[PDB]
């Protein structure tokens, strides 16, 4: 039913005749149907925080009470879509209204009802068969790349009374009907879910499998796990573009979700102008990753409730795909700007300001949001595993990690990649700092490496230890100069520079190593650490002799080997197959063995 | 001891930022003086 | 975890799903061993209980209601059903079905097992071909996948079979290989045929029309490379063959070489 | 902030006392 | 169109500061405009600040002095505030609320636009691309502005940020390697500075392009609140409907934020950080983010907010939030000003995050990015050497360091220093840059590629 | 063990009562069933912030950093449900765990918990980053019942002196490090070098410990003596002669 | 208001604006140099820096310092103010001219030479403030300041 507006003071509208309204329900205020959220009740009145500008609302304006809290509409048509945080489809608003503005109080259906989809019912299901929350009663052929799986809503169950035969249907068609305790329920391809309620899962599981990014520095030294959580400092010259695009194009994530959560205007324009242009190879054909990516993108002048709802809308879409059993990867583009949206809403509500001005519950909200991540055994009958990997960025003030948003983010998250404008300046792409960066999933992933890449773990330890050693050898050089270092630590320095320049450095625009498979990465680091150990052996076993070996001897004697190691990059996975690259690296190992032996 | 013992205020914050930048300027100038003395000292040792 | 009512709803749903998977994998009660192992969950679907009745049973503990055990049993059946579906027209012996059921039941964790991984790869190869249109790469993938399905039906996946491993290792690579690289697609398929111990791998497995399309495909690639009309017609003679054979491939190779030596 | 919030609440209560 | 006749109430039930409370209002609108007649015949506008039931709280633009119950009348205009927009207002000077103050006519509207506008659809916004040249070398060469960028000129009280703004207004234009328009909007500008703007633009021929809004320091602060929105509404009309590249120069956004504070306190909201409202971020965003290029319309809106940073504290809410929303910063610097350099634009902390789109072949010239980088590097190294000089002494300096000191001198004296009425195209700024970079032999210009050094360096 | 779980996404206000449920079960087991109960309360920071959430919604008078004015009383209502009771054999040890925000021990949660509890075991980033385990930075740690829980006939009779001397030597070693940060190795005298040697061997031998290593109190005291022997007697100013002459030599 | 008043100055005191600019520049350079002087010491200063410091002290003590309770400096007419600043800035210009011209040469001039060579000139530059319009005429004060400029030119020409 309708209430009526009884007051308006800025965004705070006060509505009478709303006896039954539910707290935190959404309402459509005014003749233009501006969105508002019931932030309070009193008697039979209600206070409605109107998201959009209230200029022009008048006393007596009808208030249409939406039946559901801030919710996302989940169904076919999400993929390739662009949404404001409130789930307003911008790529349909602009097209339908032929205007560059978001009409005040627009009411475009989030998922188009007009477009027909191809629906194939689950062959086993029939009338009378029992069906439970999360079951897949059919598949919608959304794309060449995402076979959408139509699922019963959680909290819905019963006996099948009608299942539509295979054919063309749209979100408006009742595709299934089920019966429970005699009560009947009709289900179309589109369900609804509150953005602030965690979608249920049969069982969460330990994050256990690598999230490949194709970047060597990320996949080797600082892994994230499908279902893990990550942080990325966002800055001007750092180049978060690299991580976002690597996850979108080359990650093993079956689906990608982006969140803007209040970017700058033109900064968001860049993302929306780029992402459609990105492409991925699938089954030997070039495909646009917008067949597997959805963008909750919005700028800073959009409603504050839109910026704050962006994180939750994104994570709810990602949980929908997780439930279907895909390995979603959800990237938030500034949780600092989302946190400022939160601070603004708290200020509008006049809550007590907590640490450094942010609300009392910023830490709890961040904790719950990231906790929504994870690798789960999805609900429902067809056994499935999905995941949602939250790679949300955070924007410290000038690199100061002490502000509440960054500090809580680094306390909650388990991986942190620390992109560095200084390395970008030095022309080191990726700009991963490899000293501030860290990954807490290494213990969890030892299980996987001991199965697939048995020899990667010692190489990881040794590489990080080499680089940490160099961190002090540099100060030794400053104190007494490079000529003053023992030969062993000279070898440390030259191999560390080799790793910096030809392992951790990866030009992302080349064909050969835009994407670096993990077998190639472990092979590269294996050969480099083999050289390190062999040089250390050569120096250490001749320290007891007059024929003591030196870095100068090693370089002048093995320049070919050093050039080969430096060139290991160019081995192209697309043309030089796995077997060929493995054999080439093993041949490099053979040549290096022979060279060290002939020196010895 | 931990704190300079000025009393909290916006005036105090301004004074402390000025003093921090003063000490950082001192650090930079003295570090350059040390680098000049160190370059000269190294040259003098070599000669 | 789940709420109490939701947990019991899941129990009911999984009982129903196990019943459905049983009916689909064995619509004739051929698999007596499996149906006896699943007797205590199959009964609740054998009788016509409503969801509410079976739910009351689940709440009371009368019906099997351990959700982890139900998941494990349902999954052991689900992988088997996926195998039986992926082989599609290549039916499998009841005894082999039983042996694979037993192996899967033995396995520690199916969702991490190479059994499941092989089923995933076979379903990649099948899903691509479900829609892909007829061109050299798709025809090669369909031929190799038909042979792979036959071998899967004849051996089962619970073994390190060299032939099936090779078929996967080549088919997945072909699938990943770019569509525009017709030369390399041909090279891979022909290399597979050459290395195959069977001189006529696809006889009896593919229908004669597809085999004829395969001879036509090889001839269509070989012909434009030639230079002499006589030799072009001598190759065109081979297009009459009803079956692809390694010796026929060798003859085609001879004639292309003879043209290139005329050049 | 707390003092001003308290004053505002007391003014609201005064409105209720007068009306 | 609104046919119904307006209701005029004598029911004033209170007058509390800048607010007049009317009761028994029929279906009040929020943000409705009101024209209220004082007992003595005077007239004052007001905006319905709040509404409840039959009550309406009218923020009278001018003070409430002289208002009373029982004799003040209050006509309700029945609609929100709307600005009349045309091209005719290009080449006019208006006060804060759209009233002409150049003794011209009242604007004959081409349309009536709601001054709050709507947010540009992020899926319709486009990347800025080509350059807008301001003539001021210190920002054209080193901090160029792409069409659609929002870049604020930070400055402390007393620095010539107003003079720099006037120079930008008088000189700006397309790179012309004629559809350009300017919307100046002075908020809280004292009378002498407002007169400076008006007479300067009138005298230096630029008035053809410039629509100038003036909210004098003693005009109503509500008129200050609505001035930036009038400016940007006209800018949106001239850009996304007339398809001409607009440059919006909002002046003293600190004086705007003070008016925002006053209106919040009038609403009786509790203060946020540093006394400013909590929603200042959304509000400043609503002002700034009415900018940028839009797909399918050949116009755009560039902005150059100008900020008086209190206490020179870059952490203060105004500059902090403005940095969050905008895409750069141009520092007017007190040490340069005291040394009597104009424009005292300190190019070391200044930045333009989208300069990389406004330069290059076909937009300014092949060597723009390289010359900018090299000038920045040599300027910074020169500042380093100048700090070191006083410690090590001049004769302890190497010849390269003397080159850098000479470059520092001539960069602060020939490139940064411009004089108010000297207009330098971007090409001229680049050639001055080269004349400075030739202080060094080519091998020292290490950030310039050889393919550029060989082409431009000689002569 | 009897777990109560309020995971990160479970309701916030329920954390207010979760500690009280846990301590009520602990009291039933200890004071009525006579078990020796050890209570753990994980993330009392995540509790105090639930407290701040409710108190803010109530608009109660705030203390420092927005936390309610009565957080001391509430934290004490939790903590002071510990100790042993006359005539009842059970006990309720408590080991609250709390995340000090920004590692700032002046933050209201750690500060009030310090005023209420009987000590604190302080876990240190400057050691965890060096990969010492456990990273217990003893210098700010405290245990108010050590003074009575140690001595003759309970553990050993040198325990108090050994502990006090290790504290003093550790503190002076840290001061010597802070001094060499200014004056470099050259300016240090042999006594400062002795203290730095003690500090190194203390963090290497005494603090550093295997995650599954179970050192007896006697082993810990003997390892303390191996370090006190780094010094000549007269530099062990906190130990009297009767103690020194008996334990120092061996 | 400087932008406005430059017209009045170009009509009445045409020389005052560059004097004002150079006075501000000198004050700012001395501000910069004092930060080094206190952090390191005066040894490293060049002759130009020494002259900047030793003219900035002159300005800060004998032009920008005014005893408002004395008969002579209760009020400083603008002819007196511009005369004072003109003399001080002329001294700056000519000292810098000498040292710049004789730098990188054997017959080097230095502030250490100038100060002792014309200590009287510096005394009179300091004493300019004491001229009293109430008894000394405008003509007298202008003539005295011009005579100080003449003495300065003679002293500098002799040092050269």
């Amino acid at each position: 039913t309708f209430g009526y507006v009884h007051g308006v003071s800025g965004p705070v509208v006060t509505a009478c005749d709303m006896a039954g309204a539910a707290m935190y329900e959404l309402v459509r205020v005014g003749h233009s149907e501006l969105v508002g959220e019931i932030i309070r009740l009193e008697g039979d009145m209600a206070t409605i925080q109107v998201y959009e500008e209230t200029s022009g609302v008048s006393v007596g304006d009808p208030v249409l009470r939406t039946g559901k809290p801030l919710s996302v509409e989940l169904g076919p048509g999400i993929m390739g879509a662009i949404f404001d945080g409130i789930q307003r489809p911008l790529s349909d608003i602009s097209s339908q209204t032929q205007s560059i503005y978001i009409p005040r109080g627009v009411n475009v259906s989030a998922l188009s009802r007009d477009i027909k989809w191809e629906f194939i019912p689950s062959k086993n299901l029939r009338v009378g068969s029992h069906i439970t929350g999360g079951d897949i009663y059919g598949i919608v052929n959304e794309n060449s790349l995402i076979k959408h799986k139509i699922m019963l809503p959680p909290r819905s169950r019963g006996s099948v009374t009608y299942i539509a035969p295979p054919g063309n249907y749209d979100a408006s068609d009742v595709v299934l009907e089920l019966e429970f305790e005699g009560v009947k329920e009709k289900l179309s391809m589109v369900q609804v879910w509150p953005v602030r309620q965690v979608r249920p899962v049969t069982e969460k599981l330990p994050a256990n499998h690598p999230l490949l990014t194709g970047q060597r520095v990320l996949d080797a030294l600082f892994p994230c796990v499908q279902g893990g959580t990550t942080a990325i400092p966002g800055a001007f010259g750092c180049g978060k573009t690299v991580i976002s695009q690597s996850l979108s194009k080359y990650s093993n994530s079956d689906v990608i979700i982006y969140v803007g959560c209040g970017e700058r205007g033109n900064e968001m324009s860049e993302v929306l102008r780029d992402f459609p242009e990105l492409t991925m190879e699938v089954d030997g054909k070039v495909e646009s990753i917008m067949k597997r990516t959805a963008l909750v993108a919005n700028t800073s002048n959009m409603p504050v409730a839109a910026r704050e709802a962006s994180i939750y809308t994104g994570i709810t879409l990602s949980e929908y795909f997780r439930d279907m059993g895909y390995h979603v990867s959800m990237m938030a583009d500034s949780t600092s700007r989302w946190a400022e949206a939160l601070r603004e809403i708290s200020g509008r509500l006049a809550e007590m300001p907590a640490d450094s001005g942010y609300p009392a519950y910023l830490g709890a909200r961040l904790a719950s949001f990231y906790e929504r991540a994870g690798r789960v055994k999805c609900l429902g009958n067809p056994e499935r595993e999905g995941s949602v990997s939250i790679v949300g960025a955070v924007s410290p003030p000038g690199g100061d990690f002490s502000d509440p948003v960054t500090s809580a983010t680094l306390g909650i998250v388990q991986v942190f990649w620390g992109l560095d404008k200084k390395l970008a300046q030095r022309k080191h792409f990726p700009s991963v700092n490899w000293l501030i960066s860290y990954s807490k999933y290494m213990r969890a992933l030892d299980e996987y490496y001991d199965k697939h890449f048995t020899e990667f773990v010692p190489l990881r330890t040794k590489a990080k230890e080499i680089l940490q050693e160099e961190e002090d050898l540099a100060e030794i050089v400053q104190l007494v100069g490079k000529a003053s270092l023992a030969e062993t630590d000279k070898i440390t320095l030259e191999v560390a520079k080799l790793i910096k320049d030809d392992f951790l450095q990866q030009n992302g625009y080349t064909p050969y190593d835009r994407f670096c498979p993990f077998y190639k990465t472990v092979g590269m680091l294996s050969n480099m650490i083999s050289f390190y150990d062999m040089a250390r052996r050569a120096v250490e076993t001749t320290a007891q002799s007059d024929n003591k070996i030196t870095w100068s001897i090693i370089r002048e004697h093995m320049g070919e080997i050093l050039y080969k190691l430096s060139s290991m990059k160019f081995k192209d996975p697309v043309k030089d197959g796995e077997a060929k690259i493995k054999a080439d690296y093993a041949q490099l190992l053979e040549d290096m063995q022979n060279a060290f032996r002939s020196l010895e | 001891k931990d704190r300079i013992e000025i009393f909290p205020s916006r005036m105090a914050q301004t004074i402390m930022k000025a003093r921090l930048k003063g000490a950082q300027t001192g650090r930079n100038l003295l570090k350059k003086k040390s680098d000049a003395l160190t370059l000269r000292f190294r040259q003098i040792l070599k000669k | 975890g789940l709420t109490s009512e939701q947990y019991h709803s899941q129990v009911v749903g999984k009982i129903g799903y196990i019943a459905r998977c049983m009916q689909t994998i064995d619509p004739e009660n051929n698999l007596k061993k499996i149906r006896e192992d699943y007797q205590d969950v199959l009964i609740w679907a054998e009788k016509n209980y409503r969801f509410e009745e079976i739910l009351e049973a689940s709440k009371s503990g009368k019906c099997p209601n351990d959700l982890d055990a139900l998941s494990r049993r349902s999954l052991i059946l689900q992988e088997l059903l996926r195998l039986v579906s992926s082989i599609s027209p290549f039916k499998m012996k009841l005894d082999l079905i039983e042996s694979q059921y037993e192996k899967m039941k033995q396995h520690v964790n199916l969702w991490k097992s190479d059994y499941h991984v092989k089923l995933n790869q076979l379903n990649q190869l099948t899903d691509y071909l479900k829609n892909a249109a007829p061109t050299p790469k798709n025809n090669f993938l369909r031929a190799m996948t038909s042979v792979l399905q036959m071998q899967i039906a004849q051996y089962g996946i619970t073994e390190d079979n060299e032939g099936i491993n090779q078929l996967f290792k080549l088919g997945l690579h072909l699938l990943a290989m770019a569509n525009e690289k017709i030369d390399e697609q041909y090279h891979l398929f022909k290399g597979y045929v050459k290395d195959q111990p069977e001189e006529s791998p696809f006889e009896g497995i593919l229908p004669a029309e597809d085999q004829k399309i395969l001879v036509k495909t090889m001839i269509d690639y070989a012909m434009p490379k030639l230079s002499s009309k006589v030799l072009q017609d001598k190759l065109s003679a081979l297009s009459s063959s009803d079956v692809l054979t390694k010796t026929l491939l060798d003859s085609i190779d001879r004639i292309v070489k003879e043209n290139e030596k005329l050049n | 902030f707390y003092r001003l919030k308290k004053i505002q609440e007391k003014k609201k209560i005064i409105k209720e006392k007068s009306e | 169109y609104l046919s119904q006749p307006r209701l005029t109430y004598k029911t004033v039930s209170g007058v509390n500061g800048p607010l007049v409370i009317l009761d028994h209002v029929k279906f009040p609108r929020y943000a409705e405009i009101v024209h209220l007649t004082l007992p003595d015949g005077t007239k004052r506008s007001g905006q319905v600040l709040e509404v409840s039931g039959s009550k309406a709280v009218v923020q009278v633009f001018e003070g409430t002095s002289g208002i009373d119950a029982k004799k003040t009348s209050c006509e309700f205009t029945g609609d929100i505030l709307r600005t009349p927009v045309s091209e005719d207002m290009l080449g006019r000077v208006f006060n804060g609320s759209g009233k002409p103050i150049d003794r011209g006519p009242v604007v004959l509207a081409e349309d009536f636009l709601d001054i709050m506008g709507q947010p540009i659809n992020p899926q319709c916004r486009i990347y800025p691309e080509e350059m807008i040249q301001t003539g001021i070398s210190a920002i054209d060469g080193m901090n160029s502005i792409a069409r659609g960028q929002k870049i604020p000129i930070f400055s402390a009280a007393g620095l010539p940020h107003n003079e720099i703004a006037a120079q930008i207004c008088r000189q700006a234009g397309l790179v012309k390697k004629e559809n350009f328009a300017i919307v100046f909007a002075a908020m809280g500008v004292n009378m002498e500075t407002a007169r400076f703007f008006k007479s300067d633009f009138e005298e230096n021929g630029s008035m053809d392009n410039v629509c100038l809004f003036l909210n004098l320091a003693n005009d109503p602060t509500i008129e200050r609140i609505i001035t930036p929105r009038l400016a940007l509404t006209t800018a949106e009309f001239l850009a996304y409907q007339c398809e001409k590249h607009v440059l919006v120069i909002l002046t003293d956004m600190s004086s705007y934020a003070e008016a925002l504070r006053e209106v919040s306190a009038a609403r009786e909201e509790v203060p946020g950080r540093r006394g400013f409202p909590g929603y200042m971020y959304t509000d400043l965003a609503t002002i700034y983010e009415r900018a940028g290029r839009v797909e399918g319309r050949n116009g755009s809106i560039t902005q150059i907010p100008i900020l008086t940073m209190p206490n020179d504290d870059i952490t203060h809410p105004i500059p902090d939030l403005t940095g969050y929303i905008t895409e750069g910063q141009i520092y007017v610097d007190r040490q340069l000003h005291n040394r009597q350099i104009y424009p005292p634009i300190n190019v070391l902390p200044s930045l333009s995050r989208l300069m990389k789109s406004a330069i290059g072949e076909g937009m300014t010239r092949k060597d723009h990015a390289d010359v900018s980088n090299q000038l920045y590097a040599c300027y910074a190294i020169g500042k380093d050497v100048q700090a070191m000089k006083a410690v090590v002494g001049e004769e302890a300096l190497t010849s390269d360091d003397l080159l850098y000191l000479e470059f520092l001198q001539k960069f602060e004296k020939n490139f940064i220093t411009q004089g108010p009425y000297e207009n330098r195209t971007v090409y001229e700024t680049l050639d001055i840059g080269w004349q400075l970079l030739r202080i060094f032999p080519k091998e020292m210009l290490k950030r310039i590629p050889q393919s550029t050094l060989s082409e431009f360096y000689p002569r």
